[PDB]
């Protein structure tokens, strides 16, 4: 797996690909690992897809439960429930979650709960087996407040050469744009990505 | 340390023309000790015959349970059960053992008394059925079983027919195998009359 | 005489404390209302904020339950409020455990035969209220089902609850009378709530300022409560036809 | 909060009256009419929708309801008591049995479960009775075709044709006449009409009648309990 | 009748009378005030001096929840205690899976189905208090009143106790006089003032006045007691008000 | 709180007698009689059905006469509903106890059982009592044919002829009267209809107002068996004895 | 039982003549990966007493809000909040030390090292040491992990023994802190050259210094 | 076990072999594998036999409640989170890996679901130790939008290339076809390989067993 979240000037944008392996078969290549929790907070999945689903669809209740009873919830918040469950069940669970969300008060936020149930507030966040092969990377050409086109290219240059090197990760590039004009998904074929 | 094979035995059944047929071996044992050679594996509720192979003191439970129920399922439906049902009953009662199940290999056999059709099934241990109409094996011998049975038997066989072809499937299938034998017994089944035959064979 | 007291049958086979409970849904002296649209399902109720002293924002008998649900309640708001966080929580638990809505009609039924037990275990009170669940169902469409303290249920073409639901109940009849219809034959909701308005002055003979009414409004895949304002412009438009 | 309600409510007055049940019994009495003929290839009930409001759309409460694909039930008395009734029966019919025998349960042993809940109503802790009582009709394979009473007690008792509610006596004397053991089932929906009509004050029509029966099998095999649509009731009006 | 000897028993007028007879309790108690102001809300109690050997300011009745919520109640000071315990078990476990801090109006209605929860059974008691409590959260300032039958609205002013006709006439007059809104030092002004009006209904014994204030610019969204000068002016105003 | 609606149904009343115990032996006067006679050969059960109408399917119908194993059977008086509880309790015990020694359950040790259920109501646990009264027809090869009867107060005493239910005090005489030591199975019968025939509330005794059943060793090879009577049989029993 | 996963390395510590000052550094490493580098590990409690903490992050975290949730719960019906009735060092570290000794009990310890830092009501320098298995000890200097090793031998070249605390001034001790620290980053593999350091005086108060870095480093001799 | 589903222009179409080994040695050549849940739903079952059976009986179960208790068809999503939810408690000891399909309300839906209880929706799937070779066909042929006779043969060809080429696969190939219209359940579709013709009759005749007793009993 390969994941990140990366804000920018107008929000944030979630970025995965799409292979999901047991061992060295592909048991699904056009797998979404962007899931929505609420309608304009989403998470990136990697660990066992077991075990993220089931967090993922329990937090989608307990947002769905809190938006019901006290209205729209934070980023922070949606980040503070996944925390929750990892850090409580980290003995029972390999989920490494980040989580993404755009509030017009705070704009675009990303938090990353790697494996032992710490949170992290971060500018932008990478995650997954793929992604120790962009640190180097990603670090070098990450901006703060950049356009949408830039935050797209930037994911789209940074997952491309982590699929290129790590086998787990592979397939399409998705994207979900989280802005206050609304949710935009995104697509980004092997033809597309390979050639940059 | 294999529950499966401490004590040893066969249960085989089988489908003919209007009848069906159980056998099984007479063998108990501790692994090389032969203990009894009156232990006889196959049990009946009604008119519905189950054989069961594997650890012995499953055997004797379960064939204490399934009496248990199946006289209660009597006393409230006011009629015997049928093999069909009795085969459901035999899949949950294992299946609710699922992560602690009986060391058993169950054998149903019977003819349905309404539609006069000759059933038989198996189990494995946590009770999937295996339904199948020519024949079921079971046991410390049961590829033995399966060999003999795949090339002796053939379909709609008359009730003395039958008996002969289920006999010699059992009596050489327990000879090549060290925790069977002992002694055989087989149920020729029909509606309305049951034949139990026990077999000379050799006792080492 | 404590026949009456806990819910146990009398010598007639009544339920004191059922019939008694459905006299505390009258209690707020405010009457409701329920129609259907074609693409929507409208629900009016009457507002009154009679202490000056009160924020009239948080003075509400209309509760968003899930997206879809929109539930208004006949009777005392602490029971009210009881109602409607178990709804709230039966509609989010539905939603986990089956992975699609809960549809207005098996939240109405579920709600009742929470309300049935009250009637059959005597430790626990009938809630005084009276529950009209409200949505536009994917498979059903437009719907109105009502719960009440004896666990009776049943959907409705249209209603009216509280202490004058009789006057409206004919008033909507007569109505449905003439057009031959299950429905309000309209396009947009904004119409549809001026039906409900204008049926509900009629009816009760009484005109309405904007802080007068409370509005819910039923579409495909959301509802929502109408703001002051937005109930102006509906009765503006009343006025000039 | 405790349930501090651990004693029977239904207890034995000193003539040997269980008065609950018997005030259960009065509830039943106050009810509408329902009723149930036994064919001799099939059973029909039937009962009338008693319309609380002419608004309340009545084909949304379903008084008839199938407990398994060859068991009906119907009701006179309180209907938020018979609905979770026929929940439990359900369910029940499920736990209890299919998911043991692989079968659903024959008529006799799903109203004996029945009866059961409704016996401990009357016995346990904290609650009333309940205030139903119930017509079961069914088929099962060894039993065949059976109609079945259950009351508040959790007494019941098999019948050939009966009423309970409003209107049973003068209902029960009606069916006693017309009742024969060679009825076809056509005749029996023909009968139950007829009675029905009698306790029936208002609109006799298929919108205000519900009715149901268990008959042939409706294409492992296919369901016997089948409701009968508004159209098909005022069919056989026509000719009644 | 035997009507009002059980809780959670439907009179047949519809009526809870045990719950009502827990509102007499509350009319018995001590005047207790909440003001809402521009960006925050402000809490005062009456304060009865029983004798001389009551310690001066050590009594304290108005209670912090969370680090944002006052509360203050009239009726049963036990009751009222218990309620704030509940309170403070409610917003540490909002907290704790939300990381932020309870809203207020989530705070409310936590409170509200406690207290409704004391009228479903006849095992338990209703609470024989009314309780005024609000504070400053993300969507600004609330003050809210919450009944013995689990009732609760959200005010503007807020009075309970022996003086609450007294003390609401004069929380009429300042949201008549005052459209625009009232500010945070006006409104501890204001809270000592009606106090002191709604004293003439407790008039045999006298009192020690308690103020308490949440505001975005005077206290930074927290509750904190108004303690030495800002409480003597406080005082002074309202001492030169009746005179 | 609850205390206020609490019955008390286990106390004793000034003279030591328990309420609900008693009430509910008032209740089950009024049931339908039920007749046990033991003979030398075997044991009759018979029993009168209650309120009947022409329109009660009789042939699939039991309210009086239970099976609880092969060996042993019961004869109701009083709540239908109460007696299938308890009737299924004892169907259990005497399975477990058929699994625990792999010998069928001798009579008297199930009948305590089920009596020391019945007492458990009437000392502890607030719950009303069964009430049931039974007549339990049994065999076992220790005692061989017994009669007992049950009431709600958990007593059982063992008789050669009883009666339960509706005029026992009737009953009890006429049975008292004619029965010998030495009597057989086919007077015995005899003599349980002409009792019901005499002491019935109704104008004349039918085959469609009663339930009746043998527990013979009467068998091929001196074995058990029990006979529940249809409809036709004992339309015949009452011809062959003479009743109607 | 677990294993830490995201973890932080040495927190340092001395007490000087009016105070205590404890550092940390603000790394949070994932095994080899040097994943977060804006982490702070210094976490004050009210204006008296900084804990400073080591090991699992993840627990770190879960510390932080019990801590958080402990100042709030003492405020609950106490006047004296801000004043006589405030917390106290030595109530934070029973505390603390309560909770990782009942903790290492169950067997599912809170896998970190603590050393609670602060000046009391009446003057006295607060300086105590705590780890997942309740282990509690003070000295003049404290160290956990890499540090005990490394820092300790230094610092206590300035404070050796009691009798030496009112002869360090915090100038000395600072120095010493920040000296030390810079070893620690030439020589601990899972260090990181930006940390935290804070001052507890009884005169001066909570000094919190963020965003402090390693300097005057020696590499010249490197290119021979 | 081969089993395999596919998401064609009007529905489903499900796929499954039909042999039942324990070991090596093969149990039941024709055992059913296509699993009915409810009118409009089935689910192919593959891994731990007896757990296929009774987790797919126990949500069917609880399906026709929920289905009676709403009055309409139950969804897939519905038999999907039922499905997932108790596997994912059991925490991959229910050794159940199944494919779900069916058609709702909201049209055709595919699922794969994994011991461990993840879940892949997807237009085509492939299970049980034949699901190499049988996804070597659907990544060879499979398109989407297929009509209903191209989406059967291509699950068909899915499934001999597992029964075939995988040795723990066998027997027949049923199909399931699911669409708003109908429900066609055909077991068997093909009978790929004829049984085997034996040339001699080893069956003994009358009197050659050894008998010891004799007892018979009527009924
Ligand atoms: C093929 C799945 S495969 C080869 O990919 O694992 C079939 C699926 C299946 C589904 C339904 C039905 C009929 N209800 C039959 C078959 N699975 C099997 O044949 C099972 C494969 C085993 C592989 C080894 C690990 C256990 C599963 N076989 C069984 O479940 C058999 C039951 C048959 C009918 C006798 N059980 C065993 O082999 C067991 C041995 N020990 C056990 C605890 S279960
Ligand atoms: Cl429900
Ligand atoms: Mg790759
Ligand atoms: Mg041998
Ligand atoms: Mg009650």
């Amino acid at each position: 797996t390969s994941i990140m979240a990366v804000t920018f000037k107008d929000g944030v944008i979630l970025g995965a690909d799409s292979r999901t392996t047991t061992g060295a078969y592909i048991a699904n290549r056009v797998t979404d690992k962007l899931t929505r929790v609420h309608d304009k907070i989403w998470c990136c999945r990697s660990g066992s897809a077991a075990d993220t689903q089931a967090i993922a669809d329990i937090v989608q209740y307990h947002l769905e439960l809190y938006t019901s009873q006290y209205g729209t919830p934070s980023t922070e918040t949606a980040a503070s429930v996944f925390k929750e469950l990892c850090y409580e069940n980290k003995d029972n669970l390999t989920a490494g979650i980040i989580v993404a969300g755009y509030d017009d008060k705070n704009k675009g936020e990303v938090y990353t709960i790697p494996l032992g149930g710490s949170v992290h507030k971060l500018p932008y966040a990478i995650a997954g087996s793929g992604s120790t092969f962009i640190y180097g990377y990603c670090d070098k050409n990450f901006r703060e407040n950049m356009s949408k086109e830039e935050t797209v290219d930037f994911i789209k240059h940074s997952l491309s050469q982590a699929i290129k090197w790590d086998g787990s990760s592979g397939g399409v590039i998705r994207m979900v744009v989280l802005t206050a004009a609304g949710v935009e998904r995104l697509i980004f074929y092997p033809d597309e990505y390979e050639q940059l | 340390s294999d529950p499966s094979s401490i004590n040893g035995g066969i249960v085989v059944a089988m489908t003919g023309k209007d009848c069906v047929a159980i056998a099984c071996d007479l063998r108990l044992g501790s692994q090389s000790l032969g203990v009894s050679n009156k232990f006889e594996k196959i049990f009946h509720y009604g008119h519905v015959f189950l054989g069961i192979t594997g650890l012995a003191t499953d055997v004797t439970t379960l064939n204490e349970m399934f009496r248990y129920k199946t006289n209660l399922y009597k006393l409230k439906e006011e009629r015997a059960i049928e093999p069909e049902t009795f085969t459901q009953l035999v899949s949950s009662s294992l299946y609710e053992r699922r992560f602690g199940p009986y060391f058993v290999g169950p054998v149903v056999a019977g003819i349905n008394s309404k539609s006069g059709k000759p059933f038989i099934a198996g189990f494995d241990l946590i009770g999937c059925i295996d339904e199948a109409k020519d024949f079921i094996v079971s046991g410390t011998a049961s590829d033995q079983l399966f060999g003999m049975c795949e090339s002796l038997y053939e379909p709609n066989l008359e009730p003395e027919d039958l008996f002969e072809t289920i006999s010699q499937a059992l009596l050489n299938a327990a000879d090549r195998d060290a925790l069977s034998g002992w002694g055989a017994v087989v149920y020729i089944i029909k509606k309305d009359e049951v034949v139990k035959r026990y077999l000379k064979m050799r006792q080492d | 005489g404590y026949d009456r007291h806990i819910t146990i049958f009398s010598p007639e086979g009544r339920l004191y404390q059922v019939e008694y409970a459905f006299k505390a849904t009258n209690q707020t002296n405010i009457n409701s209302l329920a129609v259907r649209g074609k693409d929507c399902t409208v629900v009016i109720s009457q507002k009154k904020v009679p202490d000056k002293l009160l924020d009239p924002t948080t003075v509400s008998y209309i509760f968003c339950i899930s997206r879809t649900i929109g539930m208004v309640v006949n009777g005392p708001i602490p029971d009210a409020r009881n109602a409607a966080l178990r709804a709230k929580a039966e509609a989010a638990e539905f939603r986990y455990k089956y992975g699609y809505d809960m549809p207005c009609d098996v939240l109405a039924k579920r709600m009742a035969n929470l309300s049935q037990i009250y009637t059959q275990r005597a430790y626990m009170r009938p809630l005084g209220v009276i529950l009209t669940f409200v949505s536009v169902d994917e498979e059903l469409g437009p719907s109105i089902y009502k719960t009440d303290p004896a666990g009776y249920y049943v959907g409705y073409k249209a209603t009216a609850t509280g202490p004058k639901q009789q006057e409206i109940t004919t008033n909507l009849e007569n109505h449905f009378k003439k057009s031959k219809i299950d429905h309000i034959n309209e396009e947009s909701w904004e119409k549809v709530v001026e039906f409900a308005i204008t049926h509900m002055i009629d009816a009760l003979g009484t005109e309405f300022s904007k802080n007068d009414l409370e509005v819910g409004v039923a579409t495909k895949d959301k509802f929502f409560t109408l703001s002051a304002e937005n109930i102006e412009e509906r009765l503006v438009a009343i006025a000039e036809q | 909060m405790t349930d501090r309600y651990s004693f029977s409510l239904t207890t034995f007055s000193p003539s040997g009256k269980l008065g609950q049940i018997d005030y259960a019994l009065t509830a039943v009495k106050q009810g509408v009419t329902s009723l149930g003929i036994k064919a001799t290839n099939g059973v029909v009930i039937a009962t009338e929708k008693k319309s609380s409001s002419p608004l309340a759309m009545s084909e949304t409460l379903s008084k008839v309801s199938l407990l398994t694909p060859d068991i009906g039930a119907v009701y006179s008395g309180m209907g938020p008591d018979y609905r979770v009734l026929v929940d439990k029966s359900r369910k029940v019919a499920h736990t209890s049995y299919k998911r043991i025998y692989g079968e659903y349960p024959p008529t006799k042993l799903l109203v004996s479960e029945v009866a059961k809940i409704m016996q401990e109503a009357t016995q346990s802790g904290g609650v009333r009775p309940f205030g139903v009582s119930l017509l079961i009709a069914g088929h099962d394979e060894f039993n065949g075709f059976s109609l079945y009473q259950v009351d508040p007690s959790g007494s019941y008792f098999p019948w050939k044709a009966t009423a309970i509610g409003k209107g049973s006596v003068a209902a029960k004397t009606f069916l006693e006449k017309r009742w024969n053991d060679e009825l076809e089932l056509e005749d029996a929906i023909h009968i139950a009409l007829l009675t029905l009509k009698e306790s029936v004050e208002g609109e006799f029509n298929g919108d205000t009648i519900e009715l149901a029966i268990i008959g042939d099998e409706n294409p492992d095999k296919g369901p016997r309990f089948r409701k009968l649509t508004s159209q098909e009731i005022n069919d056989r009006l026509e000719a009644l | 009748t035997g009507y009002d000897l059980s809780n959670s028993v439907f009179s047949p007028d519809g009526r809870n009378f045990q719950v009502e007879y827990a509102v007499k309790a509350v009319e018995n108690g001590t005047t207790s005030i909440g003001i809402k102001c521009n960006d925050g809300v402000v809490f005062a109690v009456e304060k009865l001096i029983t004798s001389k050997l009551l310690v001066p300011q050590k009594n304290v009745k108005i209670q912090v929840v969370d680090r944002h919520i006052g509360c203050v109640y009239s009726g049963l000071i036990p009751d009222g205690r218990h309620l704030v315990n509940r309170g403070r078990e409610e917003a540490a476990s909002f907290k704790k899976l939300y990381k932020t801090p309870i809203p207020i109006p989530a705070f409310a209605d936590r409170l509200g189905q406690y207290v409704q929860a004391h009228t479903l059974y006849n095992s338990v008691r209703p609470f024989g208090v009314s309780t005024i409590f609000g504070g400053v959260d993300k969507n600004g300032a609330h003050l809210y009143m919450l009944e013995p039958s689990g009732s609760y609205w959200g005010y503007k002013g807020a009075a309970t106790g022996k003086g609450r006709q007294s003390a609401k006439a004069e929380l009429e007059k300042l949201v008549d006089h005052h459209p625009e809104g009232l500010s945070a030092r006006e409104a501890v002004k204001q809270a000592a003032k009606i106090i002191y009006l709604a004293h003439e209904d407790n008039k045999e014994k006298d009192f020690e006045l308690e103020i308490s204030w949440c505001s975005l610019s005077e206290t930074n969204g927290l509750h904190k007691f108004v303690k030495g000068d800002l409480l003597q002016e406080a005082i002074d105003f309202a001492q030169k008000e009746i005179n | 709180g609850s205390r206020r609606y609490d019955s008390r149904t286990t106390i004793f009343s000034p003279e030591g007698r328990l309420y609900q115990v008693e009430y509910a032996l008032e209740s089950i006067s009024h049931a339908g009689t039920a007749i046990g006679i033991m003979a030398s050969d075997g044991i009759v059960l018979a029993a009168e059905r209650k309120v009947t109408s022409t329109l009660l399917e009789q042939d699939t119908s039991t309210e009086k006469l239970y099976k609880l194993n092969d060996k042993i059977a019961v004869a109701v008086a009083g709540l239908t509903a109460d007696a299938e509880i308890l009737i299924n309790t004892a169907r259990i015990h005497a399975q477990n106890y058929l699994k625990t020694y792999n010998e069928d359950i001798p009579v008297e040790i199930l009948v305590r059982r089920l009596s020391d259920i019945k007492q458990g109501y009437t000392q502890h646990g607030g719950l009303r009592p069964f009430g049931v009264s039974f007549i339990y027809a049994g065999y076992d090869d220790r005692y061989g044919y017994q009669l007992y009867t049950s009431n709600p107060s958990g007593n059982y005493t063992g008789w050669k002829a009883i009666s339960v239910g509706a005029n026992t005090s009737a009953a009890q005489t006429l049975l008292q009267m004619d029965y010998k030591d030495d009597m057989k199975v086919d007077d015995a019968i005899e003599l349980a209809l002409k009792t019901l025939s005499k002491t019935t509330d109704s104008s004349a005794l039918t085959y469609d107002r009663l339930e009746f059943a043998t527990i013979r060793k009467g068998a091929n090879d001196g074995e058990v068996y029990q006979k529940i009577f249809k409809p036709q049989e004992i339309k015949d029993i009452l011809v062959k004895t003479g009743i109607t | 039982t677990q294993q830490p996963i995201v973890t932080g390395t040495s927190v340092i510590s001395m007490k000087y003549d009016n105070g205590v000052i404890i550092a940390a550094d603000n790394l949070g490493s994932y095994g080899s990966l040097l994943r977060f580098n804006g982490v702070e590990r210094l976490i004050p409690v009210g204006d008296n007493t900084v804990v400073g903490i080591s090991g699992d992050i993840s627990d770190m975290q879960h510390i932080e809000r019990l801590l958080k949730d402990l100042v709030t719960e003492n405020a609950y019906d106490n006047p004296l909040a801000d004043a006589e009735e405030a917390l106290e060092p030595s109530y934070i570290f029973e505390y603390l030390a309560t909770v990782m000794y009942q903790r290492r009990s169950k067997m599912n310890p809170l896998w970190n090292a603590i050393i609670v830092a602060g000046v009391q009501s009446n003057g006295d320098q607060f300086l105590r040491y705590v780890n997942l298995l309740g282990v509690t000890y003070s000295s003049p200097t404290l160290a956990t992990g890499f540090g005990a090793h490394m820092a300790n031998p230094l610092l206590r070249k300035v404070v050796d023994r009691e009798s030496d605390i009112p002869k360090t001034t915090v100038q000395v001790a600072e120095e010493a802190i920040v000296n030390a620290m810079r070893v620690l980053y030439y020589r601990d593999a899972r260090s990181s050259r930006n940390f935290s350091l804070a001052i507890i005086d009884k005169n001066t108060g909570l000094t919190f210094k963020k965003n402090l870095q390693v300097e005057n480093m020696k590499w010249d001799f490197a290119k021979d | 076990t081969t089993i395999a589903g596919v998401v064609y222009k009007d529905g489903i179409v499900l796929g499954a072999d039909t042999r039942a080994t324990e070991g090596m040695v093969v149990a039941d050549k024709n055992c059913s594998k296509i699993h009915f849940i409810s009118p409009n739903i089935y689910c192919c079952g593959a891994g731990t036999a007896a757990d296929t059976d009774m987790t797919t009986q126990l949500i069917s179960s609880n399906l026709e409640l929920h289905s009676l208790s709403t009055g309409r068809l139950p969804r897939v999503v519905t038999a999907n989170r039922m499905l997932k939810q108790m596997l994912f408690r059991y925490q991959g000891y229910i050794g159940a890996a199944l494919v779900l399909g069916g058609v709702d309300v909201t049209g055709p839906h595919l699922y794969s679901i994994y011991p461990h209880g993840s879940t892949d929706k997807l237009p085509y799937v492939t299970m049980g130790s034949g699901s190499l070779a049988a996804m070597a066909v659907f990544e060879d042929k499979f398109r989407p939008d297929m009509e209903e006779e191209e989406a059967k043969n291509l699950v068909s060809e899915a499934i001999a290339a597992g029964i075939f080429n995988d040795l723990g696969s066998g027997g027949n190939i049923d199909l399931c076809v699911i669409s708003k219209n109908k429900l066609d359940f055909l077991r068997p579709y093909t009978v790929p390989n004829k049984k085997g013709t034996r040339l001699g009759r080893y069956r003994c005749e009358k009197g050659t067993t050894a008998v010891l007793t004799e007892k018979i009993t009527p009924l």
